[PDB]
């Protein structure tokens, strides 16, 4: 079906006919993709109606709800058709309502012919399981064949109901035998088919275990184990799970297996349908259905009562749930403390842990209810620590504690500001701001020493504490307490913040972390190498005097690997920039100040430390011939400016720079006559470089043996660009090859944060099942800052940028690559000039007049088959829309088409260029974007048909989703680097304090993840704000705008 | 050139602005205007000069002497002007620009720059000016409408429909209505007061009518107050009643086939004096004369190689 669904699409495309809608969303089906064939039905509805089912639709897409409501549409207002009957019945069936089926069937009885009468049989047998009435499950089984699974199998079912056993196991044998040859035919249908009858062998060994329950009065406990193993074992939906447990309950009673039924109500509730999960709440505790409502809830069973009680809370209602659990958690803490007799421990331990999760769901709700005041604080600050009290290894406990105190903190901190925007203030805002601070730390940390593995959020938030207030001696008391608890690996995590804050001013902040850098300095150096060595070079000269100390404390075990680390470093800060481009950007620099902005002083100050380099003498070849041929005219200017600094004659000056234009058109020549560079001209001492102990940059982490350089590719290929970047290769100790990006003038830093921020959200949707089960990741590469200017950024293999495989379906099939573009500027000569609606109506015609089918018909011809085709397209939807939605929150803007790449071969995308953040694109004053991110019609276009509303839109629903639960840490990670000391200054370029703009940054970023980024009023849920979101990166206005080298029509 | 009743001018992308007698067909003359499209095309009140408003210029070229190059240029303004319009006593200019900037130039002044400036938010998409000369109707891309006060200084703005930006505004002669009209391709008409000579001038709510799917480029109303035209990117001029807001005229210049090309759009449109007519100006690049009551096609001219945007039409004694 992979490729008939090529040729099906396509035929698509030629028209859109009813006729192909229902080949498609079949083909969809037994292609086994759940989500694409919604999409059939999406377009299918926003276009044509036609109908001609709509039920049939709704049916085979798994939602039974809007297929009952429409047949009974389609049924009203038709005759009885015994087709229809069966549809609208099968509904039911799937619903798991008996009540109505039973009467259904029974209503009409003659309208149904031998051929309707036979699967009438079937379906009504499991109506009459449901109410109890095991006689017109009798008749009604006796019309259902033997021959085929099902009544055998219903056989079994009344054969033990009537207790009649060896009956029963040879019918259940039988029924295996049946059902056998038929999964034989699923070989393409893996964790799929074997599902479906998964749940045939299920019931079948089921009744094997029915036939030993009610044989014996021993297993019964071990029964109850299978079935909460495999209840966890094999997750199912509802409506097949009512069958599955349904099954179970031939025997059993819900009050033996509370626990299951307990959970199931749980897949119930946390799948959308309450009233279920109701009704099964009334079932288990025995009583109390709403009639009643005054009355406090059945302490009968605490754990059923408690189920119930947040089954409430997702209900409408939120004050009765919260009485009612105050009114509960005291009638336990009296039900534990007098009647506790001493030989039950174990009663006395859950129903405690019990009551953690009970305080815990208190202080939240006091939140939702509520919002923070004065009142509240103390309030949930109680609930939270008898929570801390009952259960000790909570995480969630302590989790929630430290972060309400930092809540309570910043409520505290924020209230202030609002007073200062309008003696004794200060001193009350010191201890009371103390007085939380420091639980806040503690908690933090006590719930970090339980985590073991994600402290991400959590220690972030440390360090947001340790920087801010840290210099209080009790917060100080806390920090250094915590810090003796704690391991030492959760700081590898945090690493790089660290070390953006070594110059802090304020003493007792710097000695702690210089302290702790040094013990993490002790064991694996490896991480802190590279970057303390980047420190170890700076202009600044507290952070290279407070590192040169740590280097000190490094050597006295690790000396040759941090020699041989500064060394690597140094010779790569030189290759990736050599002497000539030095010159070339500096004079043009100096230049372009002194003749433009008519400035000396800043073209002596960017001119003298070239000299200074050219002072300190080529210590290499290639210097040296640079030397050689330059160095003359260079020496000579040197000696003009000199002549201008003490005549303050203007043609010394013209004289000088005469040398200088020389040089400098002597060099421009010499530009791009590099495609190469040779280690033995450039840096003879890499070349040396043999067997290091020196990790390979990037590639650390604690759990695996080391990978060291063992040696350096002798020649590197610069790259064609404006930045004119090298390409870069190492050889291991694994005997792998790494590749490394060499890139100068460009600041790695954004990006590194940026990366950090993605592994947390690869973490994050590691954690989210639906996730998980869709792949949903985002592609990430180790980044290794050098200096400033200079960097290596690891390559990612088999990738080519968009741009680049568009112009080779460009010149392939020999359409214009700028074919477009010039039609544009043919009408509209003007086009950058041009009105909105002039701008938009050029670029419709240059839309209608291309075809968008580049990307996909390419990559049609990219797969070696159909299959794996497909296969790279769903992944490629997938990780685009990955990136799509964490792209909108980090807020990235500026993708031009060879801005991301195409993996080739998984087909999976990725993201570059991360310089660009937040909403600095759409502030910024020559063409500012109005676009998220690019929905631009090939990318569109490339997807299944009409892709918009299938895995795309729906995926969407769920990243979002996952962020929106995730947030909070999100939140931690962004305003983390946000306000960063050294990255600040990005936020200064919309010219062409800080704080002020930080903060707003940060809550437009809380209300896109609030949904308050569209309208401040509302709050939108996932699927509309992802419907508005899809309409603004869709809409001409916004398209057109746009700059014409970031390629809007492609 | 100057000297004919009919002044009827013809701009767009082939960078030309030419003159016509509209009852003929035949050109009257062409003018170079170079380097940019025009935006718009407005004839002074006392039709001495001819005013286009381009891409970070406004260009005054002479009706009166033939084939002259432009009297009088306006520059130091950034991106477009979009927007123009001139006072009954031809001294004053004012227009709007994408600066997010209303201006009131001074013509008998030889200064480069701007006598007054009305500056918002959003980039203003209309300027026009109330019958009594006391006051400008600026739209803007944000939804709002400013009624600036040319006296008092005091702005008030209206927000009809938000968040959707709204293209052009006019108002009538008799000063008894203002209509306005929008991307959504609705038009809103309201009532006007006539508290005029106190500085009041209220606006009460009558009328929103679905005129287009698409967007609607431009309305302006017939000297009669009888008819309310719109032009829209849907290849579509309405010309509507003023009674009931019911549709009188539909000028269609679509294919006559579903699958080709969406000829282009019909930008402006301008009523002569009786308003037994209409004129219009499409990017097919013609401008056509239509039949107001029947809906016939009066006349047709292809002046340009590229698109036609602008439409001048001047009777006056
Ligand atoms: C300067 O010119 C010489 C110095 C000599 C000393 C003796 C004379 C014979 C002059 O004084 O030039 C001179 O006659 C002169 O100024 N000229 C040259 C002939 C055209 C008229 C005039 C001129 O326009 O210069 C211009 C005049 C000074 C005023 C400019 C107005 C603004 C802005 O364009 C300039 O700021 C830079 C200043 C400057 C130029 O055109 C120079 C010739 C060439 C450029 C390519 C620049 O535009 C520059 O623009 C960013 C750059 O591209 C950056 C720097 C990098 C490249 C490698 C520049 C290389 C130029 C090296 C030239 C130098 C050392």
């Amino acid at each position: 079906y992979a490729k008939a669904l090529h040729y099906k699409e396509l035929e698509f495309q030629k028209g859109p006919t009813p006729a192909i809608l229902e080949s498609l969303i079949s083909i969809n089906n037994k292609l086994q993709q759940p989500e694409a064939a919604a999409g059939v039905l999406e377009y299918a509805m926003k276009h044509f109606g036609e109908l001609e089912i709509q039920a049939t639709w709704y049916e085979k897409l798994h939602e039974w709800e809007d297929a009952l409501v429409a047949y009974d549409k389609k049924m009203d207002t038709n005759k009885d058709d015994p087709e229809l009957m069966l549809g609208r019945m099968r509904c039911l069936e799937a619903l798991g309502e008996w009540g109505q089926l039973h009467q259904q069937c029974c209503e009409k009885w003659t309208l149904v012919n031998d051929e309707t009468q036979a699967k009438m049989a079937r379906m009504a047998a499991a109506a009459a399981w449901g109410l109890g009435q095991w006689d017109s499950m009798e008749e009604y089984t006796c019309m259902i064949p033997r021959d085929t699974h099902d009544g055998a199998f219903y056989r079994a079912v009344l054969a033990l109901h009537q207790d009649l056993f060896s009956l029963a196991q040879q019918c259940i044998d039988k029924a295996r035998d049946l059902l056998d040859a038929e999964l034989t035919a699923m070989a393409g249908e893996s964790y799929s088919r074997a599902y479906g009858a998964m749940v045939s062998c299920h019931m079948l060994s089921e009744l094997e275990e029915v036939i030993q329950y009610k044989l014996v009065p021993e297993r019964r406990e071990i029964i109850r184990q299978i079935w909460w193993e495999r209840l966890q074992g094999c997750q199912r939906i509802v409506e097949d799970w009512q069958k599955i447990l349904m099954v179970r309950s031939l025997v059993v009673s819900p009050h033996e297996d509370m626990r299951t039924w307990l959970k199931y109500a749980s897949l119930c509730g946390k799948s959308g349908r309450l009233a279920l999960a109701h009704k099964t709440l009334v079932l288990l505790l025995g009583v109390d259905p709403s009639r009643q409502l005054d009355h406090p809830l059945p302490t009968v069973h605490p754990q059923v009562t408690y189920a119930y009680m947040k089954n409430m809370w997702k209900s409408a209602r939120k004050i009765d749930a919260f009485q009612h659990m105050q009114h509960f958690v005291q009638t336990m803490q009296q039900q534990a403390q007098h009647a506790i007799a001493t030989e039950d421990q174990q009663h006395k331990q859950e129903l405690h842990k019990l009551m953690a999760r009970c305080f815990l769901k208190l202080g939240e709700w006091q939140l939702n209810l509520q919002g923070i005041n004065e009142s509240t604080i103390p309030k949930v600050l109680q609930y939270y620590s008898a929570a801390t009290e009952h259960d000790r290894s909570w995480y969630k406990a302590w989790h929630a504690w430290a972060v309400m105190n930092f809540e309570a903190v910043l409520h505290y901190k924020h209230q202030n500001q609002a007073r200062d925007e309008k003696k004794k203030v200060t001193e009350d805002l010191s201890k009371t701001l103390l007085m939380y601070t420091v639980p806040a730390v503690q908690g933090f940390f006590r719930s970090i020493s339980l985590s073991r593995g994600n402290n991400l959020q959590d220690t972030l938030r440390v360090l947001t504490l340790w920087f801010d207030y840290g210099h209080w001696p009790d917060v100080n008391e806390a920090l250094v307490e915590g810090v003796k608890a704690i391991q030492i690996d959760t700081w590898l995590q945090v690493i790089p913040q660290l070390i953006a804050r070594i110059d802090t001013p304020r003493p007792l902040v710097g000695r702690l972390i210089h302290q702790l850098l040094t013990d993490i300095g002790r064991y694996h150096p490896q991480a802190l190498i590279y970057p303390l060595t980047v420190a170890s070079k700076s202009t600044t000269t507290a952070r290279h005097n407070a590192a040169n100390k740590i280097l000190k404390n490094m050597c006295e075990h690790s000396n040759t690997l941090v020699q041989q680390a500064m060394m690597v470093s140094e010779e790569l800060i030189r290759v990736a920039i050599l002497w000539h481009e030095m010159w070339h950007e500096g004079l043009e620099e100096a230049s372009r100040l002194y003749f433009g902005e008519r400035n000396v002083k800043g073209m002596f100050e960017v001119l003298e430390p070239l000299h200074a380099m050219m002072e300190r003498g080529p210590q290499t070849l290639k210097e040296t011939s640079f030397n050689q041929a330059y160095g003359r005219d260079l020496m000579e200017a040197q000696e003009w400016c000199r002549k201008y600094m003490k005549s303050g004659n203007v043609k010394d000056l013209t004289q000088a720079w005469d040398l200088y234009y020389h040089v400098f058109r002597r060099i421009s020549k010499q530009l791009p006559q590099l495609t190469s560079l040779e280690l033995q001209y450039v840096s003879p001492k890499l070349l040396m470089c043999r067997d290091l102990e020196l990790a390979v940059p990037g590639t650390y982490d604690p759990n695996q043996p080391i990978i060291r350089i063992q040696s350096i590719a002798p020649s590197l290929q610069v790259i064609t660009s404006k930045q004119r970047p090298r390409k870069l290769t190492l050889m291991g100790s694994n005997g792998h090859e790494f590749v490394f990006l060499l890139k100068g003038h460009e600041d790695l830093r954004q990006d590194e944060r940026v990366m950090q921020l993605f592994g947390l959200v690869n973490t994050l949707l590691a954690n989210d099942p639906t996730s998980l089960r869709k792949n949903l990741s985002i592609q990430r590469y180790a980044v290794i800052p050098l200096s400033t200017n200079s960097g290596l950024i690891g390559w990612v293999p088999h990738c080519d940028t968009l741009h680049a495989l568009i112009r080779d379906y460009r010149e392939k099939k020999k359409i214009l690559l700028n074919i477009e573009h010039r039609i544009m500027l043919r009408m509209a000569p003007d086009y950058d000039h041009l009105t909105l609606m002039q701008k938009v109506e050029v670029f419709e015609h240059a839309v209608n007049n291309t075809a968008g089918d580049d990307l996909a018909k390419l990559l049609w011809l990219k797969s070696p088959s159909s299959e794996v085709w497909f296969d790279r397209r769903t992944n490629y939807t997938r990780s685009l829309a990955v990136m799509s939605m964490v792209g909108y929150i980090l807020g990235l803007g500026d993708r031009h088409p060879s801005n991301l790449m195409l993996d080739r071969l998984s087909g999976k995308i990725l993201h570059i260029d991360f310089g660009d953040c937040f909403e600095v694109a759409m502030t910024r004053e020559k063409f500012p974007e109005k676009i998220p991110f690019r929905l631009t019609r090939m990318l569109t276009n490339a997807m299944e048909v009409t892709g918009l509303d299938g895995n795309y839109r729906i995926t969407c629903h769920t990243v979002m989703e996952v962020l929106r639960e995730h947030k909070d840490s999100v939140m931690a990670v962004l305003e983390a680097f946000v306000y960063d000391p050294l990255l600040n200054w990005r936020l200064m370029d919309t010219n062409t304090a800080l704080n002020k703009k930080a903060i707003q940054i940060i809550n437009r970023v809380r209300d896109k993840l609030t949904g308050r980024d569209f309208s401040h009023d509302d709050t939108l849920d996932v699927p509309t704000q992802v419907e508005l979101l899809i309409k603004q990166a869709t809409s001409h206005e916004n398209l057109c705008q746009c700059y014409i080298g970031w390629c809007p029509f492609w | 050139v100057g000297s004919d009743p009919v002044i009827l001018a013809t701009a767009g992308y082939d960078h030309t602005v030419r003159f016509w007698q509209a009852h003929s067909g035949i050109c009257t003359r062409t003018v170079q205007h170079q380097d940019s499209q025009v935006n718009a095309l407005e004839v002074t009140p006392d039709r001495s000069m001819i005013a286009a408003a381009g891409y970070q210029h406004i260009r005054m070229y002479d009706l009166n002497s033939n084939n002259p190059n432009p009297i009088i240029s306006y520059d130091g303004v950034n991106k477009n002007i979009a927007s123009v319009g001139f006072h009954e006593d031809g001294r004053w200019m004012y227009t709007g620009g994408e600066d997010c900037t209303a201006r009131i130039w001074d013509l008998r002044s030889r200064n480069l720059q701007c006598q007054r400036i009305f500056q918002v938010n959003a980039p203003i998409n209309c300027v026009c000016l109330h019958p009594n000369q006391a006051e400008l109707i600026v739209g803007d891309q944000s939804g709002a409408i400013h009624i600036w006060d040319l006296k008092t200084d005091h702005n008030e703005q209206l927000i009809p429909e938000p968040e959707v930006s709204i293209t052009s505004a006019h108002i009538d002669p008799d000063a008894s209505y203002m209509a306005a009209v929008n991307s959504t391709g609705n038009c809103y008409v309201w009532n006007l007061t006539g508290g005029i000579g106190d500085e009041v001038t209220q606006l009460i709510p009558k009328t929103k009518i679905p005129a287009h799917t698409r967007y609607a480029l431009q309305c302006r109303f017939s000297p009669d107050s009888t008819l309310l035209a719109t032009c829209s990117a849907d290849q579509t001029c309405k010309i509507w009643r003023t009674s009931n807001f019911s549709l009188m005229t539909e000028l269609s210049i679509k294919s006559g086939n579903p699958g080709e090309s969406s000829r282009g759009w019909m930008w402006g449109c301008a009523f002569s004096g009786d308003s037994q007519y209409i004129v219009t100006a499409s990017s097919d690049n013609l401008a056509r004369l239509w039949c107001v009551e029947t809906g016939e096609i009066k006349r047709e001219y292809g002046g340009h190689q590229k698109a036609v945007v602008c439409l001048a039409f001047n009777d006056s004694v």
